[PDB]
């Protein structure tokens, strides 16, 4: 009926020097900003051919591509 | 020759290629003696002196 949606989601970066950032709690002064693109499923190139005059297409391949993540961080 | 072409975008056409009537002179050979059997060709060269057109 009535509820607050307050997830337990923790986001951390471990850097190339072993330095850590908590992007949920911002204890290092840095937070994940709004509008993230590239979490959840990775991009896929599905390949189909439409040769000749038969109705529709044949599947040939699918490949998982390089994942691009676009995000921002709010630095106080 | 002629080509009947069906392209991947769906165009179908015929192309017909022709050679000019000059091509006859490439399929005619100047025999050493036109008036003799190929089994006996004397004199060994066809040779003619005169005005170039004639």
């Amino acid at each position: 009926a009535s509820r607050l949606l307050d997830p337990d989601t923790l986001v951390e970066l471990e850097g190339v020097n072993g330095e850590w950032f908590d992007l949920t709690n911002g204890t290092e002064g840095i937070y994940l900003a709004t509008e993230v693109t590239g979490l959840l499923d990775p991009p896929v190139k599905a390949t189909y051919e439409e040769p000749g005059n038969f109705p529709g297409a044949r599947y040939l391949n699918h490949r998982v591509l390089r994942r691009d993540l676009v995000f921002g961080v709010e630095i106080l | 020759h002629y080509d009947i072409v069906r392209t991947k975008e769906g165009d179908v056409y015929m192309e017909v290629v022709f050679k000019h009537d000059y091509e006859e002179l490439k399929h005619i050979y100047v025999w050493a003696n036109p008036f003799l059997r190929p089994e006996f060709q004397f004199p060994k060269l066809w040779v003619m002196f005169g005005p170039a057109k004639w």
